[PDB]
């Protein structure tokens, strides 16, 4: 989408597998403001916005 | 910009009790190996403040 009309896509009701994403190289800029990479697979959020 | 002292952003395990680590060597972000050098996930442990 344009980012006057981004588009939100919402998850929720599912499993987040963040290794894979995490490992994948063709993401050049991963970063992360208010909380941990490595802490994604353990911590439980009520949904996800996107 | 006084940026001489640094602090130890990223580690691989929390310090015990009265523990000082003053090993400058590279912290592997990802499941890419780093092997001491610099490069994609592969970010210096010790940051300086602005």
């Amino acid at each position: 989408a344009s980012v006057y009309a981004w588009n939100r896509k919402r998850i929720s009701n599912c499993v987040a597998d963040y290794s894979v994403l995490y490992n994948s190289a063709s993401f050049s800029t991963f970063k992360c403001y208010g909380v941990s990479p490595t802490k994604l697979n353990d911590l439980c959020f009520t949904n996800v916005y996107a | 910009g006084n940026y001489n002292y640094l602090y130890r952003l990223f580690r691989k395990s929390n310090l015990k009790p009265f523990e000082r680590d003053i090993s400058t060597e590279i912290y592997q972000a990802g499941s890419t190996p780093c092997n001491g050098v610099k490069g994609f996930n592969c970010y210096f442990p010790l940051q300086s403040y602005g």
